[PDB]
């Protein structure tokens, strides 16, 4: 019943800080590893420490150098931190190939080391951003070695969704065309978030004009937890990761389930208002707590998950789903039937001292599979013509060994998922 | 992981000269070449630029070079020329005087064996280089003639590194040598094929920014080179500490460069204001954006709104939010779409280090890729053609055996990177 | 039930001192030999003192001076301290024949001075290193007589496999070419490990950059305890030197079994991690454990012992070897089935005092012979061929009498153990 | 296990004076004669190199040999003059004047005799020899001449003992004498086969050395043979003294000696480097390999990249890792493939030695056997031929008695030397 956490590049490393941090919040465990009291996540020593088994992989030593310098340094094992010590450069070319290549077999045996710690491996989930060179790069090249290794376990992708409007990588969309590419076929399923949808999260539930990745990744956190910490602890509907994939994943093609979550509530905006379950469900299906932009009113939906934690009665829960199915205005796919994975937990949603949240005592996390998501392909598809037409930037790969014909490729297939969304768009 | 820096010519000298000074300040380094700080930051990434030599001596990992050794010495008489070994030091005795010819061509060239073996050895002294930077001025004779030797063998020996340069571009206003933009064109020739990037410094534009905005009534190069410091230190230091966004300097030069010719660099920095506005100043995302895309509080003498943007960097120091720095890139995108090349989906990138610099609670480099810097290039071409036809000083230069023809598909070199730009501005 | 330690060459002395050092961590013996409490290494006098049942060869007085001037002067005896004045000169033509063997009458009549202490010798083994003047050469020379006088006695050897990379001693295949002439025939087991390896297992397990050999003496000397001290302490399978040897080689030439050992571990990096029995052998199958550079994969598997120290439980045994025999990649030579020796007591790991490696609570040391030893031959074969092809150096051994067809002869004896491997290698 | 070492001509008795001083330095042995150290090791391998006298005084365990009295005194004047015995001074009246045929041929032989009578109660003296050493120089009268007569009769005494021999090597630039080369030709004539090593010494690469990298600006010959007397105190101190590896002379012959011909050594010594640098310098394994491993380091005028490696020792001496000592030999051997011989497996051996020279914390001594020697043959031999044809100072030798057809087959040999490096050298 165990799996693995894969941290990749700054922006999964640091989410990772903040995940590792909130699972030693769900149990009062020590910086130390010392836990007074979740082995599933946890390997025991006979000091009763426990080591949560992840991997962090970055190729610069200084974000992995951060967590060896703070307080969960004592928590990780040295050799959970495997650190290189040069950049991919934001560039697929040296992150999958080049670079990361190189230092690839030692993480896989660190790997294949906790994959021989666990008993009954259930699965893994690895934490990235389309955008970087490690990534992204390096996080696809780890892909290909692990599904073919792990073939049958939980290949759960998640990662950051490049901002329309705010990238801090010009070649972004080069890399993320690449990454569509490789990911696509080997992953099982990938979600993502936008941290301009999240800011207008923070801004407008929060009420906080000032958020910096150290709040972001605190709400990231959340919904993660909700479904790895709480998705092994007791419940009603205690539902698993491959249950997850199981019940998310409609075609063999990616899928891309996206995030959305309600509570994210400001201390006082906590008071003098009572949420139930159908409200906080109600709040789900607003646009205004999606946390990608991207419309849920343009697409079609074919996915839809609702995991809950703390106070839920799944006889609410049942009257909820009955108006979220007959009152909104909630299209969907012919294809499917409105089976939606209701998880029950009873373990209550748990907040992080020092943060923005307010103490909730129940709580509601929704994925889902719209058809508006060729939308933010589309986004990406622009964005590299426009690069790939002026040839811009071009020689940071070529001189890496890429192929002109492989970018174009790239952006064929990822053309081909957006028919493919056409495709289940049309209904039947 | 770690940089080997080289200075040249009396500018190239005089800019390390502050260079250094920053760097140690940054760490906590004394003049004399002990560690004094106190920061874990201030030892832990010191590795890119000093060798802790015993004692808790600290080498900066960098070669001084000129053909006059009363430059070299005035360096090595002041704080922090201490701090530099005696190795480091090398030079010849006569001059170049400013003579392309005499510094690559032939005089200079037979000092460059010399720099060449010492850099060697720091090569090897290096666990693994990034990459190599020099100082120098492009219409120098130890600047950009000799200077631009060492490089194309560098680079011959290092395919692998990172190889830039930051250097002072001919002013229009003030030029001191008379072959200066033939210096110059000399260097384009050589330098854009064997470089990965350079970097555009007009000391006229600088000139103005200690009046305009920093109302300056004194300063010498000693406080323009200053500014000029502030950017380059500004780069690495991102590399070196602790950030947010993606701190490699071989990072920042894939997405800076579209073509495999066209890197040049437009040099800007914020916030660069007087003390009098200080007091009358806010500290926000959108103020230091303020200040990077406002074109007077750029280094070179360019005007990227005639041009066209290709890339933009915009590199953070210190503690600022994501969000706020996403927004406020997209919002200049947004508003200044007519600068940018629609090749280019979201052509402003960002990096952030959380890291300010010292005495200031942000700061902000702007790097900038337009089209506008061929008109630098214009310029200097065409004052070429002119001396090209009356040979005047070339008989410096042929003398020395420099050949016309050479100089000739210099001039068509020149045109070539106006040229490209031109297909690349559309 | 008695033996003998003989410890020739500073590389066999100082792995000596490390040993013995060791045997007295194990009982408490002090300096001056009082020990307040293992009498098959040791004779007990009527003070309680116990005298190591060893003899120190040098052949220049300075090492053994050294043990003479340490705290570990008291309890060796003075005649088992033998000096002489000159030296082999890294040359078995001294070593054996010119020098050595003046002395050597001496050193054996200490021995048989020795052997008649003995009630019921058991045997002995030999310290040494395959390439150095007295470290082999004279270390064959003691092997021909012991062959004669002890022949039914235990004839184990211990040597330093010279570094494929580093090596000190430029006619060190010469003197490795010359040793295995006359070592194979007449030792009966020859077990070798290299510092190059080691180092990379203090640098990776231990996490030191810094080895030096008083630190890969440790390690050594950890190896051999678990085989010296360890086999004749209780346990559930009580396992002797001559049941080693029974149950070790396979054919009457040599053979050659190369020593790995986990855990070997830091203390760091025993924090928050359980070993189980199970994972200290999987990690004895590892090629980062392997004392020797050479690939475990390359070769075939003909023997493999583990001998387990501490807490350790046969049902645990059992199924790590089920797992091992099949999970494994371990190819094995069809002559043999898989009847590997398992060595279990209840004697606790020792650790030294101030040592690098962590407290462990149970230990496991494997032997095995591979296929792929052959391939250290061929490198020797090169070697040898390069000098002796020019004849560099050659005059430094003929000018004491040695022969060229000798050489040669020596050569061809490699070859034809080369050619054995090769046999051993077919299936059959 | 001891040694007896016999100093002659007017260089090998300077040099002495300096190796003499720092083997007591090693010991704590003052100039006087008497011990007065403090440690343990410094009394218990004296035997090497000194008899203890009634008294706790130390006598050095060597034979000063000269032709004028003069210079004998000199070195009897100064500290550790004192220590020798005056029956150590062996010497006769009237020069040789730079003359082999004097030191050897005819005059010189006269006094041999008695210097023998005394090697032979020395050798008395000791329990066991190792070997003997001799300090002269290739182009002297008693150095070479009388020296190498010395060293036939010796080694026919003592077969069994070493025999090896350093000496100053005539530099391309400073000889005095002008048939120098004829007296080295001789030696080479007569010593290569009457021993079984020389050390090859050129001053004017020490006079390099000490600015190139000592950066000094004074020296005189003792502070040039204080370098040598690093080397040669190097050698001797490890056997002598704990170590970790293989520590005896006999052994490094072994290991150093391919074919029974070719025994010719190229010294050189790491660290060695000015006191500004060594604020800026590393204490580590490879960088003592990186100083031996450059030729400008090596106190041979050679240069072993232009020739092969046939063989090199590398003695250490202080606490030093095995595993980084084997590595980085390893990486040397490496990355300089290309000049080691194919031949020979894994031609770098080492030695290390626990105890590090008096005032550093570690310290390495080069030593090494490569076919860029032949080069110094090849300009000795050339010089001669000219000569030869001419009879240069010829008068004065064939006066004395010489024969020409000695000096022919002299000439032979030298060039029998170069034919066998280039039959090695491959
Ligand atoms: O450095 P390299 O390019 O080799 O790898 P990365 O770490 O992927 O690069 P980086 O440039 O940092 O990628 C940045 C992208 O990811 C977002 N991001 C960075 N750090 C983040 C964080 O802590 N939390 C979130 N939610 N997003 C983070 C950037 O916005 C950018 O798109
Ligand atoms: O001195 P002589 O050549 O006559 O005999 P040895 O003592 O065999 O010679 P030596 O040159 O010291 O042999 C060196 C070889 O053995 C390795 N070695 C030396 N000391 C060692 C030690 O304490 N521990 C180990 N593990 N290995 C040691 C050297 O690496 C070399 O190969
Ligand atoms: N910013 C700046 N420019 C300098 C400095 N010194 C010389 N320059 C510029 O360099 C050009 C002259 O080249 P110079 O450095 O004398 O060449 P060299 O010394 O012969 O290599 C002129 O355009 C000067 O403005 C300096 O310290 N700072
Ligand atoms: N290193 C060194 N060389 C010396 C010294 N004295 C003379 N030489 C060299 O020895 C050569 C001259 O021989 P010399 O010693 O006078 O001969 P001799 O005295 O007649 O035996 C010249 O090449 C000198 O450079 C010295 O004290 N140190
Ligand atoms: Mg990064
Ligand atoms: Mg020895």
């Amino acid at each position: 019943r165990e799996c693995i956490s894969i941290h990749v590049g700054q922006a999964g490393v640091q989410i990772g800080n903040a995940c590792w941090e909130l699972y030693c919040l769900e149990h009062g465990i020590q910086p130390d590893g010392q836990m007074p009291s979740f082995n599933t996540f946890f390997s025991e020593t006979g000091a009763g420490k426990h080591v949560p088994r992840a991997v962090f992989v970055d190729l610069e030593p200084t974000v992995i150098d951060e967590v060896r310098t703070g307080t969960y340094r004592q928590l990780f094992h040295p050799e959970q931190l495997i650190t290189g010590k040069e950049d991919a450069a934001n560039n697929y070319a040296r992150g999958h190939y080049t670079i990361g290549k190189e230092i690839i077999d030692l993480v896989l045996d660190r790997i294949r080391k906790l994959a021989d710690q666990c008993t009954g491996l259930q699965g893994f989930s690895v934490f990235h951003s389309f955008g970087g060179g490690t990534g992204s790069g390096f996080t696809s090249l780890l892909m290909e070695r692990l599904s073919v290794d792990y073939g049958k376990k939980s290949k759960l992708e998640f990662s950051i969704y490049p901002a329309p409007q705010v990238s801090t990588a010009v070649v972004e969309p080069y890399n993320s065309i690449l990454t569509t590419h490789t990911t696509l076929e080997h992953s099982d399923c990938a979600f993502m978030v936008d941290n301009e949808a999240i800011y207008d999260i923070c801004r407008r539930n929060l009420d906080i004009e000032r958020p910096t990745y150290t709040n972001l990744n605190r709400l990231i956190g959340q919904i993660v937890s909700s479904i790895t910490a709480s998705l092994r602890f007791d419940g009603a509907l205690n539902v698993d990761l491959t249950e997850f994939q199981t019940n998310l994943v409609p075609y063999p093609r990616g899928h891309f389930p996206l995030a959305t979550y309600a509570p994210v509530i400001s201390a006082e905006k906590a008071y003098h208002e009572q949420l139930s379950v159908a409200e906080i469900t109600n709040a789900c299906f607003e646009p205004a707590n999606q946390m990608v932009k991207c419309d849920p009113r343009h697409g079609k939906y074919m996915a839809c998950c609702l995991l809950y934690r703390g106070d839920v009665v799944p006889k609410d829960v049942n009257a909820a789903i009955a108006t979220i199915k007959t009152k909104r205005t909630i299209q969907f796919v012919d294809w499917c039937p409105t089976g939606f994975k209701v998880g029950i937990n009873y373990e209550p949603p748990t907040v992080v001292p020092g943060g923005d949240l307010a103490k909730v005592q129940r709580a509601v996390c929704m994925l889902s599979n719209t058809t508006a998501i060729a939308e933010a392909w589309a986004r990406l598809d622009h964005k590299f013509d426009l690069m790939y037409a002026k040839r811009a930037f071009v020689h940071w790969y070529v001189g890496e060994g890429m192929e002109e014909g492989e970018f174009s490729e790239a952006r064929e297939d990822m053309a081909a998922l957006e028919k493919d969304y056409e495709e289940v768009g049309v209904d039947s | 992981r770690e940089i080997v820096h080289i200075q040249a010519g009396q500018c190239g000298n005089q800019i390390g000269a502050k260079f250094w000074e920053v760097i140690s300040d940054e760490h906590g380094i004394d003049p004399t070449g002990s560690y004094h700080g106190d920061s874990d930051l201030q030892l832990e990434r010191i590795n890119v630029y000093y060798n802790e030599a015993a004692g808790n001596k600290y080498v900066p990992r960098a070669i001084l070079v000129d053909l006059e050794p009363g430059t070299m010495d005035s360096v090595r008489s002041g704080p922090f020329g201490q701090i530099f070994r005696p190795d480091n030091f090398v030079f010849g005795q006569s001059g170049a005087g400013n003579n392309w010819a005499k510094g690559h061509y032939t005089e200079g060239a037979e000092l460059v064996d010399s720099v060449l073996d010492v850099v060697r050895k720091e090569s090897e002294s290096c666990d693994c280089l990034q990459g190599f930077q020099l100082t120098h001025s492009l219409g120098g004779g130890t600047g950009s003639g000799m200077g631009t030797l060492l490089i194309s063998k560098i680079r011959e020996e290092y395919p692998d590194r990172i190889m830039n340069t930051f250097s002072v571009v001919p002013s229009p206003k003030v030029s001191d040598t008379v072959v200066e933009p033939y210096n110059a064109t000399l260097s384009v020739h050589q330098l854009v094929e064997n470089t990965d990037e350079t970097y555009c410094i007009d000391n006229e534009a600088l000139y103005d920014i200690c009046f305009r905005t920093l109302k300056l009534t004194t300063p010498t190069y000693g406080d323009l080179n200053h500014l000029v410091s502030a950017t380059m230190s500004g780069v690495t230091t991102c590399l070196r500490f602790p950030g947010q966004l993606n701190a490699d300097l071989r990072k920042l030069a894939v997405n800076m460069v579209p073509f495999p010719r066209l890197h040049f660099f437009m040099p800007g920095f914020a916030p660069l204001t007087s003390r009098g506005s200080q007091q009358y100043r806010a500290l926000t995302v959108p103020e230091l954006t303020q200040q990077m895309f406002d074109a007077k509080n750029m280094m070179a003498a360019c005007d990227p709104r005639h041009g066209r943007y290709l890339t933009v960097a915009a590199v953070f120091r210190g503690r600022m939010s994501m969000k706020e720095v996403d927004e406020q890139m997209l919002n200049v995108q947004n508003k200044n779409s007519s600068y940018f090349v629609e090749w280019i989906p979201n052509n402003v990138k960002t990096a952030v280090c959380d890291i300010p610099p010292r005495g200031l609670k942000m700061s902000a480099t702007f790097i900038g890729n337009s089209t506008a810097i061929q008109e630098l290039f214009k310029r200097i071409s065409e004052q070429f053609t002119a001396m090209f036809r009356r040979k005047a000083f070339l008989h410096w230069y042929t003398g020395e055996g420099m050949d016309e023809m050479e100089f000739t598909e210099a001039e068509s070199n020149m045109n070539d990177l106006v040229s490209e730009y031109q297909q690349y501005q559309d």
